[PDB]
C-alpha cells in the first residue's frame, strides 16, 4: 500500500536502506539477464 | 529444434521481464516513501527536544 | 475591482494585516451595500511564513513542522468570515489559492486549510507535464455542497448519479491502468480494455476545455452521457434502474 | 532411437518421406501418418490430429499449407512446446511467409 | 494531525475507548461512503449482544464468522494477486475474491443520501447477508464437486449462467423500505433464494 | 484476596502512591505471615504518566519524551520487592501488565521496564486479528530464569532442547512465510511446505488453548513431541541423538 | 538499547576500545545469545599470535581468512536469495552449517563449558575442506549441489551433531579419533563421486 508498517527509529532507517540497496542490486542483475536473453532471442529468430 | 527452443525462450523471457517490471514498479516506491516518513519523524522529534 | 498589492521586497510582517483589511472591505461592501463580492486571495504560504516568523520571535510553543499553535485559529478568523445572512441578498465567496511546497499532501498548511474549509481543487503537476489544459485532477478534488446545490428543480434529476458513476469509473480505470503497468495487455480481459478506453476518452475530451470556450451545464451533462455510453448498461453499478432505462438508450 | 517423425499430407509428400525412412506401426498396429485426398472429412482429420497430439512418441509433426489452414483453429489453440509443429510447401500451394502460428507467437518482428 | 495515527491524542482515545472505528483516506477517495476500514476497527461488545441477537433473531453468528473469514482471505490475496497476475489461481480463489467484491460493492457500499436507502433495518441486513452467504456456499460446493469428479465449473461458465441472477443480487438494495413493507421484502428475498436454488439445480 | 481499586473519575495523584501500599502489604503478608503471595499490578504506563505530570509541575530537567531522569530508579524501587528470603518460606511473584502505545517496543516505558524486569511476553495484535486466544507471540518472549528451573527431577529429563528446536523451527518457518510472500509457492521446495504445515499446526494446537483448558506440564511436553513428529530425524538439528533414539520412536 | 550501534556510549567504546563484539539485532531477538554481526566487529591485534601460531597450529591463519570470505559471500547471496543457482547454494549452505556449528546456542548447558582450542580448530578445518572440495562446481573434476545433498544423507546430520561432545569424559585422543573418522568419511563420500 502507501507504506510498510514500522515504528520510526534509526534502526528502521538502516534496515530500509540496506533492503533498498539489495533491491537495486537485484534490478541490475535481472536487467542484464533479460538483455542477454533478448539478444539470443533475436539471433535465433533471424536464423 | 530451433523453433522449439525459440518458443521456450519466449516463455522464459516474457516471465522474467514481467518479474523485473513488477519488482521495480512495486517494491521501491513504498521503500523511499517510508524513508521520507522516518526522516521527517526523526527531525520533528529533534526539533521538539 | 478592489485591488491591493504587496511585493516580496516589501517588509514581511505587513502581510499579516493585508488580508484582514481586504476582508473588512468585503464585509462593508456585502452587508452595507447589498452587493455580491468574489473575494480571492493568493499565496497563503507567505502568510503562514510571516506568522511563523512572528511566532518564532515571540517563542511560543511550536507544533507540527515548527508552525505556531494558533495558526489554526488565525486561519479560522481569515476564512469563516463568509457566507450570507438573513435579511440580505448579498453573499461572500472566497477562493484563497495557496502554494503547496514539495507537492506533499500531509504538509501542515494544506492539511489545516483542508480542515477549515469544505472543498478543494488540487491542480496537478503530472497533467501539466502531460501538456493538457485545464490540468485539474478530478479524483482528489471534492465539493461538499452537492447536498443542496444540485438536484431536481435546479439542474436535473440525474446529475448526482452521473457524477458518482463517472468518479467510480475513473477510479477503477486508474486502478486497472496501474495493473496494466506490470501485468501486460495479454493477460487482461475485455473489461480492462473498455476501462482503459473510457479513461482515454475522459482525458482527451472531458478535461480538455480550452482557455476561452465557455460551456453550459447541459453541454457538460451531454458530454458525460456520451462518454458513459461506451459501457453497456449492465456494469453501471452506480445508477438507479429508472434513470438508466430513461436516459441511456440514445 | 525411439521417437519418430509423423507426417500428414498429400500423396507425394508422404511417399517421399516414407522413402526418407520415417514410418512405424506400434504394438497396436496404428500408423504414424494419414493420407489426405478430396474425400477426407474434417472431423476425422481433426480427431486424428488430436490423437497424434495425445501420443507421446512423435515429437515432430509436419503439415502442408492448406491442411493447416483448414485446421488453423486447433493449431492456434495449441500452446505447447514439446509437440513441435512446422509447415511445408505443396505442389499447388506455394508457401507464403504470412501464415504460420510461430510467427503469431512473435508477431511484428518481421 | 495530518492523518497520522501516532499522535498522542489518538493513542489516548484508543486506550480509553471500548469501540474503535477506522476511517481511511483512500476509501473516502473512492467515494465509498462510509469509509470503514474493517481491518483496524474493532469492537468489544459482540459478546454482550450475543444474548440479545440469539434471543431475538436466532441466526447471526455463522453469517458474521464467514463474512470475517472472507474479508480476511480477500485482504490476504489482494497483494498476492497483484504480484502474481491472477495466473496460477485455483477456482476457489476466484470465487472467494469475486464474492468478496460483490460484498464490497453491494453490502458495504451504502449511499445514505439516496431516498431508497437513507435508512436500513436489521432484518433486511441479515436477509441480504443470508442471501449472499447461501450463494457463496452453494457455488463453492458445486465447483468443488464438479472439479473433483469431472467437468470442472470454472468461473466463466457459471458467470455466464448467472449474470442475470448476480445482477439482481447487486440491484436488490433498491428497495425503499418506506414504500416497501417488510413482509413484501422478505417474500421477495425468499423468491430470489428459490430462484438461485432453481438455477443451481438446472446446472446440476 | 485484598483489592485496591482506582477508577478514571478519581483524582490522578492517588496513583503515585497506590502501588506502594499494595507492595508493603504484600511484604507484611509474606515475610511475617509466612504465606505465599502473588502481587498483580495494572497499567504502569499510567504510573509513568502521573509521574511525568508531577515532573511537568516540578520544572526539573526533562529526559527523553519528557519523562524525568529518575523514573528509572523509581521503577527499580517499585519492582524489587520480590523473591523469597532465608529463614522464612514465603515468596513474592511480581506480575505487572503494561500497555505499549502504538504497539511500539522502543517506546521509553517498555524499554526501561525491560531493563528492570528480566523477561517479556509480547501479546501481539496480528495474532488477535485471526482470532487465536491467547495471542501470545513466542518469538520475542524470554524467561532467563528457566536456565536452572527445569531438568530431570524438576519437570522432565528431556525439556529444554525441545523448546529450542521448536523455537528455531518456528523462526525459520516465519522466514519461509516471508519468502513465500515475496516470490510465491513456485520457488518453495518440499522442505518449505513442511515448514509451512509445521507453522499451521503449531499455531492451531500449541498456541490455541481455550477459556478454561487447564493443561498439565507432561501433556504440553507430549504435544511438543507430537508437533516434532511430523519431521523425520534428519531435519532436527538442535537435539541430541540419544534423546531422539530414546523418545521419538514411540 | 535495541541494538543501538549509534548510541553515544557505543561510539565511545569504538573510539577507545578496539576489540568489539558484534550482535545482530535481527538474530538477537531470536535468543541467539552467542550470535554476531561480524560486520560491526574489529580485532585489536593480528601480530600478537604470530609467534604463538609459529609454534602451535600454524595452519589456522588461512582457514579463518577463507571462513571470512564465506561470511561475506553469504552476506551478499542472502539478498540475492531475497529476490537462483546451485553455485551460490554451495556457499549459502556452507555458511548456514558453519553458523550453526560456531554460534553455539547451548543455553549454558554444562557440555558447552569447555575450551580445548586445539580440539575446536578441528571442525573449522573440516568445514573449510568440505567447502574447498565442493567449490569446484560440486563435481571435483569440473553435477549440481542437489546431487551431493541427496548423496550425503546422514553425513550432514553427523556434521551437525559434531558439537555435542563432552570433553571432560571423551578424552582428547578419542576426540582426535572422532576428527579422523569424520575426515575419512568426508574422503569416502567424495571418492564415491
Amino acid at each position: 500500500k502507501d507504506r510498510i508498517e514500522i515504528f520510526p527509529s534509526r534502526m528502521a532507517q538502516t534496515i530500509m536502506k540496506a533492503r533498498l540497496k539489495g533491491a537495486q542490486t537485484g534490478r541490475n542483475l535481472l536487467k542484464k539477464k533479460s538483455d542477454a536473453l533478448t539478444l539470443r532471442f533475436r539471433q535465433i529468430l533471424k536464423k | 529444434s530451433l523453433q522449439t527452443s525459440f518458443v521456450t525462450l519466449d516463455e522464459a523471457i516474457k516471465i522474467t521481464n514481467r518479474r523485473v517490471n513488477a519488482i521495480e514498479h512495486v517494491i521501491i516506491p513504498r521503500i523511499e516513501r517510508t524513508l521520507a516518513y522516518i526522516i521527517t519523524e526523526l527531525d520533528e522529534r529533534e526539533r521538539e527536544e | 475591482v478592489c485591488l491591493f498589492l504587496n511585493l516580496a521586497n516589501d517588509p514581511t510582517i505587513e502581510r499579516i494585516i493585508t488580508p484582514r483589511l481586504a476582508l473588512t472591505t468585503a464585509e462593508f461592501l456585502a452587508y452595507q451595500c447589498e452587493k455580491h463580492v468574489l473575494v480571492i486571495l493568493t499565496d497563503m504560504s507567505s502568510y503562514a511564513e510571516a506568522l511563523r516568523e512572528v511566532s518564532a520571535a515571540r517563542e511560543e510553543v511550536p507544533g507540527r513542522r515548527g508552525f505556531p499553535g494558533y495558526m489554526y485559529t488565525d486561519l479560522a478568523t481569515i476564512y469563516e468570515r463568509a457566507g450570507r445572512v438573513e435579511g440580505r441578498n448579498g453573499s461572500i465567496t472566497q477562493i484563497p489559492i495557496l502554494t503547496m511546497p514539495n507537492d506533499d499532501i500531509t504538509h501542515p498548511i494544506p492539511d489545516l486549510t483542508g480542515y477549515i474549509t469544505e472543498g478543494q481543487i488540487y491542480v496537478d503537476r503530472q497533467l501539466h507535464n502531460r501538456q493538457i489544459y485545464p490540468p485539474i485532477n478530478v479524483l482528489p478534488s471534492l465539493s461538499r455542497l452537492m447536498k443542496s446545490a444540485i438536484g431536481e428543480g435546479m439542474t436535473r434529476k440525474d446529475h448526482a448519479d452521473v457524477s458518482n458513476q463517472l468518479y467510480a469509473c475513473y477510479a477503477i480505470g486508474k486502478d486497472v491502468q496501474a495493473m496494466k503497468a506490470v501485468v501486460g495487455e495479454e493477460a487482461l480481459t475485455s473489461d480492462d480494455l473498455l476501462y482503459l478506453e473510457f479513461l482515454q476518452k475522459f482525458e482527451k475530451n472531458f478535461i480538455t476545455q480550452g482557455p476561452y470556450e465557455n460551456r453550459t451545464v447541459y453541454e457538460t451533462l451531454d458530454i458525460g452521457w456520451q462518454l458513459l455510453r461506451i459501457f453497456p448498461k449492465e456494469m453501471l453499478k452506480r445508477i438507479p434502474q429508472s434513470t438508466l432505462s430513461e436516459f441511456y438508450p440514445r | 532411437r525411439g521417437k519418430l517423425i509423423a507426417v500428414i499430407g498429400d500423396e507425394d509428400t508422404v511417399t517421399g518421406f516414407l522413402l526418407g525412412g520415417i514410418g512405424e506401426l506400434n504394438k497396436n498396429r496404428h500408423p504414424n501418418f494419414l493420407v489426405v485426398e478430396k474425400d477426407t472429412t474434417i472431423n476425422e482429420i481433426e480427431d486424428t490430429f488430436r490423437q497424434f497430439l495425445n501420443r507421446d512418441d512423435i515429437g515432430i509433426i509436419l503439415i502442408n499449407q492448406y491442411i493447416a489452414e483448414m485446421v488453423r483453429h486447433a493449431l492456434d489453440a495449441h500452446q505447447r512446446s514439446i509437440p513441435a509443429v512446422l509447415e511445408i510447401p505443396s505442389k499447388e500451394h506455394p508457401y507464403d511467409a504470412a501464415k504460420d502460428s510461430i510467427l503469431r507467437r512473435a508477431k511484428g518482428m518481421f | 494531525p495530518g492523518g497520522d495515527f501516532s499522535d498522542p491524542v489518538t493513542s489516548a482515545t484508543l486506550g480509553i475507548v471500548q469501540v474503535f472505528w477506522g476511517l481511511d483516506k483512500k476509501l473516502a477517495q473512492r467515494k465509498h461512503f462510509p469509509s470503514v476500514n474493517w481491518l483496524i476497527s474493532y469492537s468489544k461488545y459482540m459478546r454482550a449482544l450475543d444474548e440479545y441477537y440469539d434471543k431475538h433473531f436466532t441466526e447471526f453468528v455463522p453469517l458474521r464468522t464467514k463474512a470475517k473469514e472472507i474479508l480476511q482471505e480477500e485482504e490476504d490475496l489482494a497483494e498476492i494477486v497483484q504480484l502474481v497476475g491472477k495466473a496460477s489461481l485455483a477456482e476457489t480463489d476466484k470465487i472467494t475474491l469475486e464474492v468478496a467484491k460483490l460484498i464490497k460493492d453491494d453490502f458495504l457500499q451504502q449511499n445514505g443520501y439516496t431516498p431508497y436507502d437513507r435508512f436500513c433495518p436489521f432484518y433486511k441486513t441479515v436477509g441480504m447477508l443470508s442471501n449472499m452467504i447461501s450463494f457463496y456456499d452453494m457455488a463453492r460446493r458445486a465447483v468443488e464437486t464438479t472439479a473433483q469428479s469431472d467437468n470442472k465449473i470454472t468461473w466463466s461458465i457459471i458467470r455466464e449462467h448467472m449474470g442475470e441472477i448476480l445482477y439482481k443480487l447487486s440491484s436488490m438494495k433498491f428497495k425503499d423500505p418506506v414504500k416497501d413493507g417488510e413482509a413484501k421484502i422478505k417474500a421477495d428475498y425468499a423468491q430470489l433464494l428459490e430462484d438461485m436454488q432453481n438455477a443451481f439445480r438446472s446446472l446440476e
